[PDB]
RNA sequence: GAAACUGCGAAUGGCUCAUUAAAUCAGUUAUCGUUUAUUUGAUAGUUCACAUGGUAUAACUGUGGUAAUUCUAGA
RNA sequence: AUUCAUAAUAACUUUUCGAAUCGCAUGGCCUUGUGCUGGCGAUGGUUCAUUCAAAUUUCUGCCCUAUCAACUUUCGAUGGUA
C-alpha cells in the first residue's frame, strides 16, 4: 500500500511504495488522529512517529 | 409539511374537493413546542421574511407582573396546576398561554417591605417619609397575602413561550383569582 | 454530618471556579444571558446541600379555607 | 345565555382590567365602541354581561366592505344564525328572469334577540369562523 | 487582468394544457387580518487598541487516490 | 369605525441595531504637528412611509346528466370556549 507521509515542519511530502503487508498490518484497527509508532512499519521509520490524518480505499 | 390552507376539508354542503394544488410554502404549519420547566433551552426558527421566532423549551424563570401594584419581577416558576383546554396539559407540566402556575413570591414580598414596611404571613427618616406618605395602600386583599404566607402566588400566563420564547404573566387578583380556585377546587 | 460538609466545600469552591469561568469567558451580547445562570447555578445548589444536612437533620394553605375566607 | 362564567377559562376583555384597590361606580370596567355608518350601539349591549370576543360592539372585530340585508332562516345555533338572500338572476336569451337564493351564515351577538323569520341587516368583518365572514348589525323586523 | 473568496442573479423568461366544474377565472371589494429583497423619501450624540483589535480559509505550491462524474484527501 | 398612530410607567431578553468598509479632490486654521477641521460619491445599516409584489378575501356569474334524492359527522362535518 501507499503512505502518502508529510513533515509539516520542513513542509515536506513523498508517497512510499509499502510492501510486506505484516508491516502494515500495524495500522489496522487504529482511528484517524491515533498515533503510530515507526519501528512496526519499518526500521528505515525507526524512532519516528505519525498520526494518522486520512486516506483513501480502493475505488 | 404541516399544511394550513382550507382546500384540503370539505365545502360547506358537504362535499369533497379535487386535488387543486400541490401544498405551497406559504400555508405551511410546524409541530408544537410543548414547553417544559426548569433548564431553559430556546431555539431559534427562520420564519418568512426572515424575522427569527424564538422556539423555547424547559423554561424556568419568568417576568410576572403584579397589576395593581403597577409592578412587575422576574420570579420563578414552580408548576402549573389547571389548564382550561387539556389536563394532560397540566399532567405533563408544560407552559402555555393562559395556563395557571404558581410562582415563587419571594421578590415581590422584598418589594412590599421595601415600598411599604409592613410584613406579610405571621429605618431612616426616608422610609417613614416614604411609608407614611403611602398610607392606606398596604391593604390589597385576604386571598393574595395569605397566598403570600403560603410563599406561592397563582399566576396566569400571559405570554405564547412558543412564538416569543418568553414565559411572561401576570398574578390573579379579585374575580378571576375566585373563578380558577373554585374551578381547582373541584375534587 | 461532617463528610457531608466536606462535600459541600468541595460543590462551593467549584462553583466559584465555575463563577469565574464564565465570567471570564462571556461577551459583550452573552454576559447578561450567564449571570442569570451564574445565579441559577447557585440557587438550586443553595437549596440542594440545605435539604441534604437536613436529611442529616433527619439522621440525627388549603384552596378550601382559600375560598372560605372570602365567605 | 343564562350565566357568564359557563366554560372552563375565564370571560373577560382583554386589557381591560378592573382595579381590586379601588370602589367605584361602573361595576365591571365595560369596553365598547360604535361600528359607524349610522348604526346605533344597543342600550343591553353597554349594560350587558357578556362577553363574546367576536361582537361588532364589545369584542374585537371591525365591520368594513358590504352591507347585506337577509331573512332569518336558521337560529337554534350558539351565537350563530344563517339568513337567505333572495334574488332574479337575468337569461338574456328568453329575456326574464329565474329565483335564485343564497344561504349566509351570520354570527349572532348576545346584544340582539332574533327569530325566524326576521329581517336582518349585516356587515362583513374578517373570517370568524370556516364559513362565517358577517355579523349583524341591525335588526329590523318582529 | 485569468483564478478564487465575498455580494447579487439563477423564484424572471420560455414551454405545455395532464389535472381541475363554485375549483380556476371575469368584473367588483377588504386587510381596522398579514409578509414584503429591491427602489424612492425620511430616520440612531444615549453602547461589556480607537491615528483602529482577533482567527481561519479558498485561490496558490507540493504530495496523492480510483475505470469513471462540475469526485476529492493529506500537508 | 378601533385596545389606532403615538406617548409614559414596572420591568424582561439562548439581548437586535446604533459604520474597525471603499474610490476621486485634496482644501482652510494655526499653539508647524503627519496637529485640528474639511468636499463629492460608493457600499452597508434599525424603523416608518412609498413602489414592485404576495397571501387570504366580499358579491354575482360556469357545460351535460334524476337510468344520481338525499348528502355531510368512524378518525372534522357545522358552531362555541381555550
Amino acid at each position: 500500500m501507499k503512505l502518502n507521509i508529510s513533515y509539516p515542519v520542513n513542509g515536506s511530502q513523498k508517497t512510499f511504495e509499502i510492501d510486506d503487508e505484516h508491516r502494515i498490518r500495524v495500522f489496522f484497527d487504529k482511528r484517524i488522529g491515533q498515533e503510530v509508532d515507526g519501528e512496526a512499519v519499518g526500521d528505515e521509520f525507526k524512532g519516528y512517529v505519525f498520526k494518522i490524518s486520512g486516506g483513501n480505499d480502493k475505488q | 409539511g404541516i399544511s394550513r390552507d382550507s382546500r384540503h376539508k370539505r365545502s360547506a354542503t358537504g362535499a369533497k374537493r379535487a386535488q387543486f394544488r400541490k401544498k405551497r410554502k406559504f400555508e405551511l404549519g410546524r409541530q408544537p413546542a410543548n414547553t417544559k420547566i426548569g433548564a431553559k433551552r430556546i431555539h431559534s426558527v427562520r420564519t418568512r421574511g426572515g424575522n427569527k421566532k424564538y422556539r423555547a423549551l424547559r423554561i424556568e424563570t419568568g417576568n410576572f407582573s403584579w397589576a395593581s401594584e403597577g409592578i412587575s419581577k422576574k420570579t420563578r416558576i414552580a408548576g402549573v396546576v389547571y389548564h382550561p383546554s387539556n389536563n394532560e396539559l397540566v399532567r405533563t407540566n408544560t407552559l402555555t398561554k393562559a395556563a395557571i402556575v404558581q410562582i415563587d413570591a419571594t421578590p415581590f414580598r422584598q418589594w412590599f417591605e421595601a415600598h411599604y414596611g409592613q410584613t406579610l404571613g405571621k429605618k431612616s427618616k426616608n422610609a417613614e417619609r416614604k411609608w407614611a406618605a403611602r398610607a392606606a395602600s398596604a391593604k390589597i386583599e385576604s386571598s393574595v397575602e395569605s397566598q403570600f404566607s403560603a410563599g406561592r402566588l397563582y399566576a396566569c400566563i400571559s405570554s405564547r413561550p412558543g412564538q416569543s420564547g418568553r414565559c411572561d404573566g401576570y398574578i390573579l387578583e379579585g374575580e378571576e383569582l375566585a373563578f380558577y380556585l373554585r374551578r381547582l377546587t373541584a375534587k | 454530618m461532617e463528610d457531608i460538609l466536606a462535600r459541600h466545600r468541595k460543590e462551593n469552591k467549584d462553583l466559584q471556579n465555575k463563577i469565574t469561568g464564565m465570567k471570564k469567558q462571556a461577551t459583550k451580547s452573552k454576559r447578561k444571558e450567564v449571570n442569570s445562570k451564574c445565579l441559577d447555578l447557585q440557587d438550586k445548589l443553595k437549596t440542594k446541600q440545605e435539604n441534604e444536612i437536613r436529611d442529616w437533620k433527619i439522621a440525627n394553605v388549603t384552596p378550601e379555607k382559600l375560598l372560605e375566607q372570602l365567605s | 345565555e343564562l350565566t357568564v362564567q359557563s366554560e372552563r377559562a375565564f370571560q373577560k376583555q382583554p386589557h381591560i382590567f378592573n382595579n381590586p384597590k379601588v370602589k367605584t361606580s361602573k361595576r365591571t370596567k365595560r369596553w365598547y365602541k360604535n361600528a359607524g355608518l349610522g348604526f346605533k350601539t344597543p342600550k343591553t349591549a353597554i349594560e350587558g354581561s357578556y362577553i363574546d370576543k367576536k361582537c361588532p360592539f364589545t369584542g374585537l372585530v371591525s365591520i368594513r366592505g358590504k352591507i347585506l340585508t337577509g331573512t332569518v332562516v336558521s337560529t337554534k345555533m350558539h351565537r350563530t344564525i344563517v339568513i337567505r338572500r333572495a334574488y332574479l338572476h337575468y337569461i338574456p336569451k328568453y329575456n326574464r328572469y329565474e329565483k335564485r337564493h343564497k344561504n349566509v351564515p351570520v354570527h349572532v351577538s348576545p346584544a340582539f334577540r332574533v327569530q325566524v323569520g326576521d329581517i336582518v341587516t349585516v356587515g362583513q368583518c374578517r373570517p370568524i369562523s370556516k364559513t362565517v365572514r358577517f355579523n349583524v348589525v341591525k335588526v329590523s323586523a318582529a
